[PDB]
């Protein structure tokens, strides 16, 4: 590596808006605010960086995220990246919750295929012969009683 | 700029852990000084309850990273002190985590000793006040009785709430162990905050 | 022919005879504009 | 539209002969070697009652009575026998065996229907 | 219906939002409940005004749909053409002849006596009476510098079911429009009643039309030649650029 | 279009109605649409099409 | 279904007398009334350029 | 040494349960029906009057639906709602019992 | 005034601005994934119309001219080009969408509000309130916040009552300025680990408190009333009491009675519900209202917060799945808008 | 283990007592108030709570009630005389 952190091919900058309690306790929006926003994912490289705030790094992965943060940084990740996929034209906030709460409940973010459902619910091979295989399923179930 | 971090953010986690430290601080340079020429740094701390824990700062090119002889040997040497041990805490590079052998010996020392908590972590989970992240919510760990209360009026089991890692970062600066419970005050979109109840289970190393 | 293979693909027993069904007493036709009728009525 | 100038001499399955085709006033190339298919009807661009509305239009009467995109549409039964045991007749009653229920076998002449007569739901 | 030679599923065009449904072919299936317990439940549970408020969106799924959206402008528009958008007793009893509500009052109307579109609309959401304030999709700044906006059509308010001034418009009276007039009626007097505004509000814009007219052509897409040249300048200024 | 009848033709190894209105069977209420009923929470409105009308039967378990 | 040759297809809706359907001040009344609102998001120019120059073809006969 | 099974094991009968059910004052579900719960109430009463036609109610209705709505509305349906709140491993099944009768209808009419 | 096409454009009832440009001006630069059109006609070229390392614009996609004015044969192969996306993405958006629903829900289907408006798998929880508030979807008001833009001076003037010199009211608005603080520290928070979800004082709340308090004062005749002490002192007391015991909405009356002990996650749940009560039945804003009003405004907001709570026994991961997996039709349906 | 209601809602319960002879309501006596407030609600009047305006809405029940007697009396002698009709013409 020269001059750089790894995992992150570009970096630009970017204008953000963001609030902040003045001195007279006014909530003011501030406009004139620069970040980096880079492509490529290390929390851990730009979180040695002495010119980051290592505090307020916001990475687009959940798998990063629930690394170095834990399962409810990771149940927050979730939702927030499910919502910039859905746009603004999108559902009720607390149908983001459903797809983070279910993902996050055993402690890992499980996913929402047949690997997944094996670990939230090992014990329903109904639903789980209906998913994705029956025989391998039901093959299974036998074997284990 | 790991090792800059690790020499601030681990009294930073012993300071938050409310454990007072026995041996007197150290210069950084001498603190990378040491864990150049003796491949680990060594840190001690006492609980309110006395209990004595160790933390062991490994350097990544360290011998005893690779050889899993030298951690064996290192382990068991400590391990056989008279002192109040309690916990010991393993801070290797993250690859380690990944070598087969330092794991059969860590785990081989935990079955040796059935009594004392043997944990390994990596570098980037003592790199930052991890209570202080914006990202996290507030953990606190609760008693027996306040969670039985709540099991109780709920009808619920211990196995039916959600589950959270011993592992997980908060956790880990709490000191949850296995079979406690962590009382989670997040923020919300729709309540404005929620509050959660998790069961501690098994560390995934 | 197997007994297994009825089992898994969406013509299959699970997704076709299961979680599908074939009914009576149902009907299809092409739908129609009718401003003359409230949106809870069906001509 | 004419589907096919040979159209009476085939027995064709679901099949639709459109009596009126017109050349559009508006022609293209295209129609140097196909024959049009359609009607140069007269169409109105307006809010008429509301029935026109998400991609429907109002449609004249007269329009439809007078043979706009008026034609015939054609079906076709092929039933085969097995060789010596069945055969094409008109059944009794008081021989043959599970008649279906609701049905007319007295249409049947020789075995067939003969041509011409309107035949309706339960019709053998 | 009645006449045999009708063979499709009629619905309003309004109703096209609950199912994502068009009149380009498509095919919707009809079952009728015969049970008892399924027949209780229809009509308690899955009637229709039970989802006139999305349980994805948390707004309203109905509204106004290419005819009652430019129908309702049209009839609370300001300035018509031909003068002011007024309309005799004759001519404002006649929106109301196919609502299938209550008629209202008329009495009190010599029959040379003038009536606008907001009077008319007055009348019928006097019925629930609401409060509303915003400004209608009929205003946009893009717009502004290149039109004239009136400043009576720019401010859509109803206090207490009364239009007092502004267009009703998709912002007011469209599908999908959250906070706008059926969304408060929902709110404030049930699912049901915002329904049957959808459709007495559709049959005033679309009876206003029955004499206003609405109509596209091919010389309402057509540049001036004056224009086309400002066009093609700004145009070749890119290709300059580039 | 299509509207056939409270009963018919019947698949002989599911008992289930035949497939469309070539065969004088019923139409489908696949799987997306015992979804919505569910969402719903139309319950007995499955029972009466997946059950009453189209293969519901009784089984005797010991 | 009908259609236009530019690819505006559409359902036949409603069925109006000669009495019924709307007529200009010389008589000319249309077969089918399509929706105005039809075009604007498909930008299906060329059905309209095309009512433009059959409506003078008729009159000149050509 | 775990040995060959026996008939302590294998049963396939779950063991019967006693109902345990809450005392009023003790109740935490609210005393307010759901549409479920009072669409499963109107829609069962409708079905036996359908079955057996014997009601109380002193109006007069030419439909069973329109019968068990109003005997919902007028607070006289000979119906009660049982909702289980857990099945306990040694045999308990702790339920709510709760009258129709003195609980607020979700319904309009 | 006139136009047909502007008008059916302007109201938005069919159409936008780029369908008249399109239409009239110009169709402009064809952009297919955020960039020009690539060459694949034999190194270098875009079509064989034009030359190898061509420079100019329109080889690469810039339609120079409008519908109404007729394109050119280049011009009509790149807008084939990306009229072909806009066909291939709409046959995508139903089997790739239906691949995602269909795991979606499978996944999420076990989900069902228990009599706790818990949400649990059979015996396991996966949330202890549905949606952390324990409301449905389709009951929800779009409210404002008052307090949240004001600053301490303002928040003073505003919601400060002077007309009764009282240690209550120094609580009143005590307790309106830390539930000020409370709500924006913690959407402060939620900004900082998102990327543009900015703080707003406008929530999804299941009562509109105040339109009930609006709706009274309409329908009452009393004008403005007299100043009376034990008046305004007895409606604060009633309002404050009222929000102690809101969270018994999510439990029943029964207890409301008995005064059991809550639960702290429903203690949290009124949360945003407390405070909008607080700010809409503030001493300054309920002036001109009876204490027997009060009462009617204090019965109707819980009538709505009850009405808006969610079912027992309703499947809301099907719910949620249905909700989420339905904006991916549009979603790929832009697939070529986007990188 | 409710013992008694305040004035308020006495009046309001006095009202559906009323009213009870009049519409599909009937009135209990629980601590929330809460059933109550479904009846009046579902009733389409909820300002009794606040307008003391009972006596119209009183007769506006009266009103509905008898109307709704007139088109149900209508309805049975129609369907009788069209019963009547139909059994002679199949005889």
């Amino acid at each position: 590596t020269i001059r750089g952190i790894p995992g992150i091919k570009n970096a630009n900058v970017v204008k953000l808006m963001r609030h902040r309690v003045d001195a007279q306790g006014k909530l003011v929006r501030l406009d004139n605010i620069y970040a980096i926003k880079t492509n490529g994912t290390n929390i851990f490289g730009a979180m040695l960086d002495d010119n980051i705030d290592p505090y307020t790094i916001v990475s687009s992965s959940i798998g990063d995220t629930m690394e170095l943060y834990g399962i409810e940084a990771a149940r927050q990740k979730i939702i927030s990246e499910i919502r910039t996929v859905m746009g603004d034209k999108g559902p009720n906030h607390r149908h983001l919750l459903m797809y983070a709460d279910l993902m996050t409940r055993t402690g890992q973010v499980t996913s929402l295929e047949k690997a997944g459902l094996n670990a939230r619910e090992p014990s329903n091979v109904l639903l789980r012969m209906a998913l994705s295989s029956p025989v391998q399923v039901l093959t299974d179930a036998a074997v284990d009683s | 700029m790991a090792m800059q971090k690790l020499f601030t953010y681990i009294y930073e986690f012993i300071e938050y852990r409310k454990m007072v430290l026995l041996e007197e601080k150290v210069p950084y340079d001498k603190f990378v000084q040491m864990v150049l020429n003796t491949g680990f740094f060594r840190i001690n701390a006492e609980t309110l309850n006395h209990g004595i824990v160790s933390v062991f700062i490994f350097g990544a090119n360290g011998k005893y990273v690779h050889h899993g002889g030298d951690m064996r040997t290192l382990l068991t040497n400590t391990l056989n002190e008279k002192k109040h041990y309690e916990e010991l805490i393993l801070i290797v590079d993250k690859p380690v985590l990944s070598k087969k052998n330092i794991l059969d010996i860590i785990v081989e020392q935990r079955a040796a000793n059935p009594t004392i908590v043997i944990n390994i972590y990596p570098y980037h989970l003592f790199c930052i006040n991890i209570p202080k992240v914006s990202a996290i919510p507030k953990h606190k760990l609760i008693t027996q009785e306040e969670a039985q209360e709540f099991l109780g009026r709920e009808y619920l089991q211990p196995q039916d709430l959600m589950q959270i890692s011993a592992s997980d970062p908060p956790v880990v600066w709490l000191g949850g162990r296995p079979g406690d419970f962590v009382q989670i005050e997040r923020p919300s979109e729709t309540a404005m905050h929620a509050v959660v109840i998790r069961f501690i289970t098994k560390s995934k190393i | 022919p197997s007994i297994m293979r009825r089992l898994p693909r969406k013509e299959g027993r699970i997704r076709k005879s299961l979680l599908g069904s074939q009914v009576w007493s149902i009907s299809r036709s092409t739908i129609c504009g009718n401003s003359d009728l409230h949106l809870d009525e069906v001509g | 539209g004419w589907y096919c100038f040979s159209w009476p001499y085939r027995v064709d399955m679901n099949r639709f002969f459109q009596f009126y085709n017109e050349m559009p006033l508006v022609k293209t190339i295209a129609h140097n070697y196909v024959i049009p298919n359609g009607l140069n009807t007269i169409v109105a661009y307006m809010i008429y009652g509301g029935y026109n509305q998400e991609d429907s239009v109002i449609v004249s009467q007269s329009f439809i009575d007078r043979g706009g995109f008026a034609g015939t549409f054609y079906r076709e039964e092929k039933v085969e026998l097995e060789s010596d045991i069945e055969s094409f007749g008109k059944p009794d009653p008081l021989i043959t065996k599970n008649l279906k229920p609701g049905a007319n076998y007295e249409k049947l002449v020789d075995g067939f229907v003969p041509v011409g007569t309107v035949v309706k739901k339960g019709d053998i | 219906l009645e006449n045999p030679k009708i063979s499709t599923f009629q619905m309003n065009v309004s109703a096209c939002a609950w199912y994502n449904a068009d009149f380009d072919g498509d095919q919707m299936n009809l079952w009728v409940p015969w049970s008892v317990m399924s027949r209780v439940e229809a009509e308690l549970l899955c009637s229709v005004r039970n989802w006139f408020i999305s349980t994805k969106s948390s707004g309203p799924v109905n509204g106004q749909v290419q005819d009652s959206t430019v129908g309702s402008f049209l009839l609370t528009r300001t300035n018509t053409p031909m003068g002011k958008n007024v309309m005799n007793k004759l001519h404002a009893m006649g929106l109301f002849q196919t609502t299938q509500t209550d008629p209202p009052c008329f009495a009190n109307y010599s029959p040379t006596d003038l009536l606008d579109g907001k009077s008319v609309v007055s009348m019928l959401l006097r019925q629930t009476p609401i409060n509303y304030q915003r400004a209608p999709t009929w205003y946009s700044e893009v717009y502004a510098p290149y039109m004239h906006y009136n400043k009576q059509d720019i401010s859509t308010q109803i206090r207490n079911g009364e239009l007092i001034e502004g267009v009703l418009d998709k912002k007011a009276v469209g599908a999908g429009s959250s906070g706008g007039i059926y969304h408060l009626i929902s709110r404030r007097y049930g699912p049901q009643q915002a329904l049957k505004m959808i459709f007495a509000t559709q049959q005033l814009a679309l009876n206003y039309v029955r004499n206003a007219g609405f109509t596209v052509s091919t010389a309402d897409m057509l540049l001036t030649p004056e224009a086309h040249q400002e066009v093609q300048e700004i145009i070749n200024e890119l290709l300059l650029e580039s | 279009r299509y509207a056939v009848a409270s009963y018919g033709p019947t698949d002989a190894l599911t008992g289930q109605p035949l497939d469309g209105k070539r065969s004088h069977g019923g139409l489908r209420l696949g799987e997306m649409e015992h979804w919505v009923l569910t969402a719903q929470g139309a319950m007995q409105t499955i029972i009466e099409k997946s059950h009453d009308d189209s293969d519901g039967c009784i089984s005797y378990i010991c | 279904k009908m259609s236009s040759r530019s690819g505006n297809k559409g359902i036949a809706a409603l069925a109006l007398p000669t009495s019924d359907m709307p007529f200009t001040e010389d008589g000319l009344q249309p077969d089918l009334i399509v929706n105005p609102h039809s075009h604007p998001s498909r930008m299906t120019n060329g059905q309209m350029i095309e009512t433009t120059v059959g409506l003078a073809n008729a009159l000149q006969g050509v | 040494i775990v040995e060959s099974p026996s008939i302590c094991e294998g049963f396939v009968q779950a063991s019967s349960q006693t109902l345990v059910i809450i005392p009023d004052n003790e109740r935490i579900t609210s005393n307010v029906l759901t549409t479920f719960e009072a669409t499963r109430l109107v829609a069962v009463r409708a079905q036996q009057l359908a079955i057996n036609g014997s009601t109380m109610l002193k109006k007069k209705y030419s439909s069973p639906i329109d019968i068990a709505k109003q005997e919902l509305f007028n607070r006289k349906i000979p119906l009660l709602v049982m909702r289980c709140i857990k099945v306990t491993p040694e045999g308990q099944k702790i339920v709510e019992i709760w009258n129709p009768r003195e609980m607020g209808i979700p319904l309009l009419d | 005034e006139t136009n047909g096409l502007f008008q059916m454009v302007a109201t938005g009832a069919k159409g936008s601005n780029p369908n008249m440009i399109h239409i009239m001006a110009g169709i402009g630069q064809i952009e297919i994934n955020t960039q020009r059109i690539q060459p694949q006609f034999s190194f270098g070229r875009t079509l064989v119309y034009y030359p190898r390392f061509a420079l100019e614009a329109q080889a690469y996609g810039f339609i120079c001219n409008s519908y109404i004015a007729g394109l050119t044969s280049p011009e009509f192969i790149f807008g084939e080009m990306n009229g072909r996306f806009d066909l291939i993405n709409k046959a995508l958006s139903t089997s790739s969408t239906g691949y995602a629903n269909r795991k979606a829900i499978f996944g999420l289907q076990s989900c069902i509000v228990d009599y706790y408006r818990r949400v649990s798998i059979d015996t396991r929880l996966v949330q202890q309130l549905y949606g952390e508030d324990g409301l449905d979807a389709r009951q929800l008001e779009t409210v404002r916040f008052e307090t949240i833009m004001l600053s301490d001076q303002e928040l003073e003037d505003k919601f400060k009552y002077t007309g009764i010199q009282s240690p209550l009211f120094e609580e009143e608005f005590s307790r309106l300025k830390k539930d000020r603080d409370k709500y924006r520290q913690i959407f402060l928070n939620v900004e900082n680990f998102n990327f543009s979800q900015l703080l707003t004082d406008v929530r999804q709340v299941p009562v509109n408190v105040a339109s009930i308090v609006k709706n009274i004062l309409l329908s009452s005749t009393s004008g403005v009333l007299p100043f009376d002490e034990k008046s305004i002192l007895q409606k604060y007391a009633m309002v404050k009491t009222f929000c102690k015991n809101l969270p018994y909405v999510f439990i029943n009356n029964i207890q409301e009675r008995l005064q059991t002990p809550i639960p702290v996650y429903l203690k949290r749940a009124a949360s945003l519900m407390r405070m909008l009560i607080r700010i809409e039945l503030a001493t300054v804003k309920t002036l001109n209202i009876t204490c027997e009003q009060m009462s009617a405004i204090l019965d109707l907001i819980r009538l709505q917060y009850t009405q808006s709570l969610i079912n027992y026994g309703e499947a809301v991961g099907i719910l949620a799945a249905q909700s989420v997996s339905e904006p991916l039709t549009q979603y790929m349906l832009d697939s070529h808008h986007r990188s | 283990e409710e013992i008694e209601p305040e004035e308020n809602i006495k009046r309001v319960i006095f009202f559906l007592k009323e009213l009870s002879t009049m519409y599909s309501v009937s009135p209990v006596f629980t601590s929330g108030y809460m059933p109550l407030l479904y009846d009046l609600y579902r009733a389409g009047y909820l300002e009794v709570l606040w307008n003391p305006v009972e006596q119209k809405f009183l007769q506006h029940a009266e009103q509905r009630e008898k109307e709704q007697m007139i088109l149900q009396q209508v309805d049975m002698k129609l369907t009788e005389v069209i019963t009547q009709a139909r059994q002679y013409f199949k005889i």
